[PDB]
């Protein structure tokens, strides 16, 4: 659930890095054309090859200031790539969501809400068990307006993403989960 | 060469002609690979543990006392014709004169305004705000903690003047605290679900202000490059 | 007045050789108002059973200062006799049943008021009269901190 | 660290019947409604000499990574030994 | 995997054929393959400029590929 | 009526009375303006936070009670040198007691008595959580200064 | 019988970015070869 290029980096940051390398190319060029004792084309090729790690171009700065500036630019490219990889790994390892409601005492299920629906089988033991409990009166009043006819329709409607939770016995639910590897209790 | 071998092997180099020097630079390249691997591992581990950065002092902060002598003016207010409004008017005249512009119309209206970003803060009663924060959709809202609270008081039970029954009900309320039933009532009716919600880490997306460090490093490096160029020119001119 | 020794509320320090304790100022420069303290010796009233005049200062000290200022009266403070808040002392002692500590000294008649960080409970308020709370402190835990490392 | 429990406030004690009782019970409320208590709190309690958020990440020390330094030192000494073996083999052929 | 393989093949072939008119298809494929595995094996760079731009774009793609692969591999071992 | 303290509801339509774990509160109704109406009590079911404390008090100490909602405006106000609402009802008491979300201050305590508070409150700030940051000096952070 | 699987695999549509970028690079490269032969004929 991520984007290819512009997910870990901002487009304005891309433009800033581009302008930075474009300026650094001219700055490396001038340091040789204005010093005593640099093929602007080859200088720009070197400046682009150091950042993109491509093994293209055969040129090296012959000065000292240009040399230390190239070393600093190489370090900058290295730390930029390292930060990019770190942010990408962090965003790719911290993007695995799974609700997996714990059970009856789950906060989402303990209190009624419009963002979570659940039903049961009307005129059954579950209705008596919910009507006899006073702690779950709100949950019973909420589920009363969603009761289904039988399990045959309820199980079919659950997979249709029409519902979000369904309650039944252990044996029937376990058999429906085992004989149809689509839902898991 | 020995410097380029540590930054992934990006700049061209000039390899020697010997064999022991080759073994030495190979050992150095292995060391640089280990160094880079450890650096990348620690950097990836670092970005996954940043969260929970928000705090205010109280009613004596510079944000409340000096709204204009700071960043663009902060906002905070509440509804008029209330006990809190009367108290803040009798206590902080200038604060009330400033906040009179942001007077809201209710509690849910102020909550929606804060959720939409139209208002920056909210000053109201502690109990109702704590309830509406602990029993709200999501856990994005939270108070500034108990800390220091001006005009700290409680909700009593009014009784007719000179009534002897007061002595009995006082001991009754004290026994309620001593037995722990009051804590159970507060946890059942007042304490919400967000009270036990831990911090949730997220991704900052690496905005521009984050790379300000390396940008200033590159700027200082360019400045030092110019300084060294001037110095070398001066030293070689004579 | 009766007061107990608690550093965050009631500081106790020995007076100088002159007879009082050297004055000082706060961070901003306001003069910290202190008061003379007539209590037991340094260690305990056990072996050195003497009343050496010390000087006290702290939160409750300035609170009592402001209270006496607004109520316009005079005072003569003195420390606790045994060094305890107060509890029931149930000895077989057929014709004997009373409170010990600061509560016992108060019930005995050593003083009138209690200016100290005293808690509020059922048995405490059952016998004596209390006032509105001037602080809200709930119990908590304390553990040591260790800086992480690789 | 932890959550509060059994939150009971302090109070000033006195005998069973006295006008000073009600006098103090009114003066404390007046002080609380005025602001004196807040000043006393910020003066004598709110020291605030240390404010630091939780720091989960752990930094790498030097002793934990002495491995690469030992390895490169062994490499240097093995390299001088290899230069001895190399000049020996060169003199052999 | 097969997508990036056929893309490497197509890119190498189109590059050499179009923008190369000693740089045969073998060395071009070897270079375009080495550029994806961190740049470990030696290569033989061309003499043109558009081929240089093409191999630079390919190196950027390979860097992105390696970064995503490393990220997913680090995310995998923690679960 | 208070959203977090005293919640009012209606009787159960399936039984025509109030459900269990509730207290029958006689809501005063005065609508006729041309002529004063007979004693108007509508069977309501009140429940909340203060209601539980009141029930536990009535269970501890033996006494009888029958609540009824306030008539006009609010709980407390000192306009025209006179009190209205709950406090104004307590002035000419006729009830001998008063409960609900009442605050304590100088005037209302000098007029009527108050018991020990069962809950703390005060002026508190309210803000929304902000997204985290990266500590932009973190590019040299994951390493010691000596290495 | 299948244990819980927390990691998520990367699909093809999620990474179509690099493919689009390299296709744009190829078409810009043939355009640049046109500009290059034009500049060569100019000088």
């Amino acid at each position: 659930t991520l984007d290819s290029f512009m997910q870990p980096f901002q487009s304005t940051l891309w433009l800033l890095v581009g302008l930075s390398v474009h300026v650094v190319a001219v700055m490396l060029y001038l340091l040789d054309r204005f010093s005593p004792f640099l093929t602007l084309s080859s200088a720009m090729w070197f400046s682009w090859g150091v950042l993109l790690n491509s093994g293209i171009g055969e040129g090296a700065p012959r000065s000292f200031s240009a040399r230390i500036l190239g070393m600093v630019w190489a370090g900058f490219a290295m730390i930029i790539v390292a930060s990019y990889t770190a942010n990408l790994a962090a965003f790719l390892v911290l993007d695995r969501p799974e609700e997996r409601i714990t059970g009856i005492n789950d906060p989402r299920l303990r209190n009624p809400s419009d963002k979570f629906i659940y039903a049961t089988v009307k005129q059954s033991s579950v209705d008596i068990y919910f009507r006899r409990q006073v702690e779950l009166s709100t949950m019973y009043r909420h589920m009363e307006k969603h009761n289904y006819e039988s399990a045959a329709e309820a199980i079919q409607a659950v997979r249709d993403n029409k519902l979000h939770a369904f309650i039944w016995d252990s044996a029937v639910l376990e058999f429906e989960a085992s004989q149809k590897c689509d839902l898991v209790t | 060469l020995l410097w380029g071998l540590v930054f992934n092997n990006s700049v061209p180099v000039q390899n020697p002609k010997g064999t022991t020097s080759k073994i030495m630079v190979s050992v150095w390249a292995f060391f640089a690979v280990i160094f880079l691997a450890s650096y990348t591992a620690n950097l990836a581990a670092f970005m996954i543990q940043e969260e929970y950065v928000d705090q205010v002092s109280g009613l004596s902060d510079k944000k409340f006392q000096r709204p204009n002598d700071f960043s663009p003016p902060f906002r905070f207010g509440t509804v008029p014709n209330g006990s809190t409004e009367r108290n803040i008017r009798n206590n902080y005249a200038e604060m009330h004169a400033y906040m009179g512009k942001f007077n809201q119309r209710g509690v849910d209206d102020a909550l929606l305004s804060l959720k939409t970003g139209k208002l920056d803060a909210f000053i109201y009663d502690a109990a109702v705000l704590n309830y509406m924060a602990g029993r709200d959709e999501g856990c994005k809202l939270v108070t500034i903690g108990s800390g220091k609270v001006f005009a700290s008081t409680g909700y009593g039970i009014a009784i007719q003047k000179d009534s002897g029954w007061k002595r009995q009900v006082d001991l009754a309320i004290l026994q309620l605290f001593g037995d722990g039933e009051m804590e159970e009532l507060e946890a059942l009716w007042l304490t919400g679900i967000c009270h036990n919600e831990k911090n949730e880490v997220m991704s900052s997306q690496l905005d521009i202000d984050n790379m300000a460090g390396v940008f200033y490093m590159l700027g200082a490096a360019m400045a030092l490059s110019l300084i060294t160029f001037i110095c070398e020119h001066l030293f070689y001119w004579q | 007045i009766v007061t107990i020794h608690q550093e965050p509320f009631v500081y106790v320090k020995p007076t100088m050789s002159d007879g009082t304790c050297k004055e000082e100022f706060t961070v901003n420069g306001d003069p910290v108002k202190k008061v003379i303290c007539t209590g037991p010796n340094d260690t305990s009233p056990g072996s050195p059973r003497h009343t050496v005049p010390q000087c006290c200062y702290g939160f409750c000290i300035d609170l009592l200062i402001k209270l006496a200022r607004t109520m316009q009266f005079t005072y003569e403070v003195h420390l606790v006799a045994d060094g305890k808040f107060g509890t029931q002392e149930r000895v077989q002692n057929s014709n004997k049943k009373e409170w010990n500590g600061m509560m016992g000294e108060l019930l005995s008649g050593q003083a009138d008021m209690i200016v100290a960080p005293l808690t509020i409970n059922n048995e405490r308020a059952q016998y004596i009269e209390f006032s509105k709370p001037f602080k809200y402190q709930g119990l908590t835990i304390l553990v040591k901190k260790e800086i992480p490392r690789s | 660290t932890g959550e509060l429990f059994f939150r009971s406030g302090f109070g000033i004690g006195m005998r069973k019947d006295s006008p000073w009782k009600q006098q103090v019970s009114l003066s404390i409320l007046k002080s609380h409604e005025n602001g004196f208590m807040e000043d006393l709190d910020k003066t004598w309690v709110r020291y605030q000499e240390c404010d630091s958020r939780s720091n989960a990440p752990a930094t790498l020390t030097f002793e934990n990574m002495a491995g690469v330094f030992m390895l490169v030192a062994g490499g240097i000494v093995a390299g001088i030994f290899l230069i001895f073996i190399e000049i020996a083999y060169k003199r052999h052929k | 995997w097969v997508m990036m393989f056929v893309m490497l093949l197509i890119v190498s072939a189109v590059a050499v054929f179009v923008f190369e008119y000693s740089f045969t298809i073998g060395k071009a494929i070897w270079l375009l393959w080495g550029l994806v595995f961190n740049n470990s094996v030696p290569v033989q760079n061309p003499k043109g400029t558009t081929s240089k731009i093409m191999v630079s774009v390919w190196a950027f793609f390979a860097v992105i590929f390696l970064a995503s692969y490393t990220a997913n591999l680090a995310a995998f071992m923690i679960q | 009526e208070e959203a977090p303290f005293v919640i009012v509801e209606s009787v159960d339509p399936l039984s025509g009375t109030c459900m269990r774990n509730t207290v029958p509160c006689q809501k005063r109704i005065i609508s006729e303006n041309k002529t004063d109406e007979e004693p108007g009590y509508i069977k309501k079911c009140c429940k909340g936070f203060c209601i539980d404390i009141l029930k536990k008090i009535s269970k501890s100490v033996k006494f009888t009670y029958d609540l009824y909602l306030v008539t006009n405006g609010k709980h407390g106000k000192k306009i025209n040198g006179t009190w209205n609402g709950m406090i104004g009802e307590v002035v000419m008491k006729r009830a001998y007691m008063a409960v609900g979300s009442l605050t304590i201050n100088e005037e209302r305590s000098e007029v009527v008595d108050f018991s020990v508070p069962f809950i703390e409150t005060g002026i508190s700030v309210m803000v929304s959580r902000s997204n985290g940051t990266v500590s932009p000096s973190a590019f040299l952070e994951p390493f010691s200064a000596d290495v």
